[PDB]
């Protein structure tokens, strides 16, 4: 697909920051090596559901003033395509496959199969959670539902499990093409307090290093790489500074489109005709 | 003094339009209610200045 990382991170940057920030021993053990005195302010003043302040995530360039306190601004950087695919043939399909999901799903009986239920068209399925069926099971996929033979799985009836599978949106027959490319964002954590802005650091590196395991950046957004920036003041002539050292973030990612080929052969016939010369 | 010396103005009065992303923090370039500029305006006023 054409990709966006900075709208990407903001996405999955907002929600990991909340919820490390809700939690006060995950914290705990992200800043064990600050001196005490940083770690408890810290988690005094940003962390738990108590907490009267807060941290906030968004794009450079808005009209408004933010809180400089705490701010993670996200800065959309450089890249470069870097490798090619003969012809520019990404991939190829015989049927027009969406992204990739992961959901959690029950079993039901059903006419004596067991079946799970899934939202969307199952254009593939990859895992079923916890499960290899052998031949006997007799499993198929069908629309949007996964089926799976009753006689011997009773036990099973109400088995809970995650599907991980992949949408589709249409039949057709195409050529993905495209290339790779190497893209760069900036993230740095603005505060006018520099252990503030030191915390802000440590806690970034952490939801960085677990966005690495998530199936977004493990299908895409490949190869993250890390570079980090000197603390310096960003803005110095207010009644005060703000401090922020930067992070550059670097992935490695696929550009491509989905050219649909029409064209579908399905007879020879052949003739023979005859040279009197 | 002013009264005499200035011009007839009509003055607007500026504040942030309620358009902007909850995300990007971008304004919407469709919103009628600001042409794209993230700033939308109050019903004018009659001034001299
Ligand atoms: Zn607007």
């Amino acid at each position: 697909a054409i990709t966006s990382v900075d709208s990407y991170l903001l996405s999955e940057i907002k929600p990991r920051l909340n919820t490390v920030l809700e939690n006060c021993y995950i914290i705990d053990e992200v800043l064990k090596d600050f001196d005490y005195q940083t770690r408890e302010s810290f988690k005094e003043a940003f962390c738990g559901k108590n907490a009267q302040h807060e941290v906030t995530v968004g794009f450079n360039f808005p009209k408004f003033k933010n809180n400089y306190e705490a701010h993670y601004l996200i800065q959309l950087g450089q890249g470069q395509e870097t490798k090619n695919s003969l012809g520019s043939i990404q991939s190829s399909y015989f049927e027009a496959t969406g992204d990739t999901l992961v959901e959690s799903s029950t079993a039901i009986r059903e006419d004596d199969k067991l079946v799970f239920t899934v939202s969307k068209p199952i254009g593939e399925l990859i895992k079923v959670e916890d499960i290899e069926f052998a031949k006997y099971d007799n499993l198929q996929v069908e629309g949007n539902k996964v089926s799976f033979k009753y006689q011997t799985n009773e036990d099973y009836e109400n088995y809970n499990a995650n599907i991980i599978f992949t949408e589709k949106k249409n039949d057709s027959k195409g050529l993905v093409k495209g290339f790779t490319v190497e893209e760069q964002v900036t993230v740095v954590g603005l505060s006018f307090n520099v252990d503030v802005a030191r915390c802000l650091d440590a806690v970034l590196k952490m939801i960085l290093i677990s966005m690495r395991d998530s199936i977004e950046e493990q299908q895409t957004f490949q190869l993250q790489n890390l570079s980090f920036g000197d603390i310096a003041p960003i803005i110095e002539d207010g009644d005060s500074m703000i401090f922020g050292r930067p992070t550059i973030i670097k992935y490695t990612s696929s550009l491509d489109l989905d050219y649909t080929i029409t064209q579908d052969i399905n007879k020879l016939t052949f003739k023979e005709r005859k040279d009197w010369k | 003094f002013i009264n005499d010396r200035g011009i007839k103005v009509l003055w607007e009065e500026a504040y942030f339009c309620p358009c902007l992303n909850p995300d990007t923090g971008h304004p919407r370039v469709d919103c009628p209610r600001c042409h794209g500029k993230g700033i939308a305006y109050l019903p004018p006023k009659e001034t001299i200045m």
